């Protein structure tokens, strides 16, 4: 018994999307289905609710006119159109199991595993690659942070290496944050101890694009005579 | 509306129940019955056998527009209660 | 109808964890709860106010009563570490509500404050006519922060990006925050700060445009 839905898609402001999901296991018209979507790192919302018997449609108050359930018979596969799409419109969207009443709506048994929606103006495009360096001078006693700023790429994923793999540990390479502008930002940054050359790889192939950046200290290893900040 | 009795009977058994409130007819005890739709005759049968509490009085009357082991009257209302939503939530109001 | 859920709840493993949902009357509703790990579909765990699906563990009961309903995990491990849902149908409005979601965090570690690195803008990025501020936030547990920023004392809400924390390979965590200037918003103020709440208390570092 499985929800199977249609992968994820990468639409412009004021398109639409058609998501897919497909019942296996059980009798398909015997019940009905929610849709329920996420942004990322938010709450579920409840969008609506199809009957698979009859093609009766109950639609969340915030989605009325922007949206379409339909179901195919024929196949076991329901449909969800979102219309007008905005940056905000971001998010998972699962289909789920219900009941096939039109008074009631029952717990949600069954899910999908979501259909990731991005709404981006963006073109592929490839990144560029800024060096993050401390403002202050290293500090013996402390270790030094340096970094590489992969910034405004699309779409996903962007892979970072230091050193060609050879630097390893005390790599940390952060999530993508999807900025205003519907561009990716990145950044990867390396602990290490005052003072060997910091080489950051960046592979974004959507664009073929291929970047080496040297980054280097501001100020090189600890030097408590060198007029330059200690505090920022 | 025709699921407004009902509605009110689930409300009055929630009222009744709150943890604030003091434990059911001071714990008397009733005959349990079998929750499976049209059990409304039985409940009343049950409840009115409590003489007095006044607790459960509304309950009462609200059943009679409606119409071997014993539990407390407290786990009777909780049992009961959970079966109406059930049986609000597939539609049957009577 | 509205649904309230507490944001968090911390629990020591083995202990047990109360999550509650509060509604009007709630005690009148059937009340479902479902469990989400990051980058998964929400599981169902209790449904009809306290009943557990096959494969939910038995240290998984829920409860209804008046205006509070209450998800009670007993002997908590790692794995029930996860965002839980209470989830409602009303006859009103909106047919299906759900609560706006509790983070369970089991606390498998000892309380640790995080270290800060604000860097500012590139020379190569100020080239090219653009700013961008990147707050560095490390070895830090529970994995939770606020980050805000400033400029001159005053707070700036707009241009700001926060990752998720994200676990290190020390077992502790790590986030990023990101604050998008131009050039001469940059250069006009003097000094930008990223502050960063954990657990109630405040690393707050600073930069300058004259020095950095």
């Amino acid at each position: 018994v499985q929800l199977v839905q249609s992968g994820a898609e990468v639409k412009k402001p004021g398109a639409s999307v058609k998501v897919s999901c497909k019942a296996s296991g059980y009798t398909f018209t015997n019940y009905g289905l929610s849709w329920v979507r996420q942004a990322p790192g938010q709450g579920l919302e409840w969008m609506g609710w199809i009957s698979a018997n009859n093609g009766d449609t109950n639609y969340g108050q915030e989605f009325q006119g922007r949206v379409t359930m339909t179901t195919d018979t024929s196949t076991s596969t329901a449909y969800m159109e979102l219309r007008s799409l905005r940056s905000d419109d971001t998010a998972v969207y699962y289909c789920a199991r219900d009941s096939s009443s039109s008074w009631a709506r029952w717990f949600f048994d069954l899910w999908g595993r979501g259909t990731l929606v991005t709404v981006s103006s963006a073109s592929t495009k490839g990144p560029s690659v800024f060096p993050l360096a401390p403002i202050s001078k290293s500090t013996s006693g402390g270790t030094a942070a340096l970094g590489c700023l992969v910034k405004d790429y699309f779409p996903e994923p962007v892979t970072v290496s230091w050193n060609s793999g050879a630097l390893t540990s005390g790599v940390h390479t952060f999530p993508a944050v999807l900025q205003s502008s519907g561009l990716y930002s990145l950044s990867s940054v390396v602990t290490v101890g005052p003072s060997q050359t910091y080489i950051c790889n960046v592979n974004h192939k959507p664009s073929n694009t291929k970047v080496d950046k040297r980054v280097e200290s501001k100020y090189g290893p600890p030097s408590p005579s060198s007029p330059a900040p200690a505090k920022n | 509306p025709p699921s407004t009795a009902l509605r009110e009977l689930i409300e009055e058994l929630v009222n009744i129940t709150q943890n604030q409130k003091a434990p059911l007819c001071n714990g008397s005890m009733v005959w349990s019955i079998n929750l499976t739709a049209g059990m409304y005759c039985a409940a009343l049968e049950s409840l009115i056998n409590v003489s007095g509490c006044s607790a459960i009085e509304k309950t009462q009357r609200m059943l009679s527009g409606f119409c071997d082991t014993k539990i407390e009257v407290a786990q009777f209302v909780k049992d009961l209660l959970l079966h109406l939503k059930k049986l609000f939530r597939e539609g049957r109001f009577n | 109808y509205v649904l309230t859920q507490p944001p968090s709840v911390s629990v020591a493993p083995g202990k047990t964890a109360r999550i509650t949902c509060g509604g009007n009357i709630i005690g009148s509703k059937l009340v479902h709860w479902y469990q989400q790990k990051p980058g998964q579909a929400p599981v169902l765990v209790i449904y009809d106010d306290g009943d557990r699906p096959s494969g939910i563990p038995e240290r998984f009961s829920g409860s209804n009563s008046g205006n509070t309903a209450t998800l009670t995990i007993s002997r908590v491990e790692a794995g029930d570490e996860a965002d839980y849902y209470c989830q409602v149908w009303d006859t009103g409005s909106d047919p299906v509500v759900f609560g706006g979601g509790t983070k369970l965090t089991v606390l498998g570690q000892p309380k640790a404050a995080p270290s800060v690195t604000l860097f500012p803008p590139s020379s190569e990025e100020l080239q090219a006519n653009k700013a961008t501020l990147v707050c560095l936030i490390s070895d830090f547990y529970p994995g939770a922060v606020t980050v805000a920023w400033k400029a001159d004392s005053s707070p700036v809400k707009a241009g700001v990006e926060t990752t998720t924390p994200s676990k290190q390979s020390n077992n502790k965590y790590a986030a990023s925050s990101y604050l998008s200037l131009t050039p001469e918003q940059w250069k006009s103020h003097r000094s930008y700060s990223c502050q960063v709440t954990h657990e109630g208390s405040t690393v707050e570092k600073t930069v300058a445009p004259t020095e950095c």
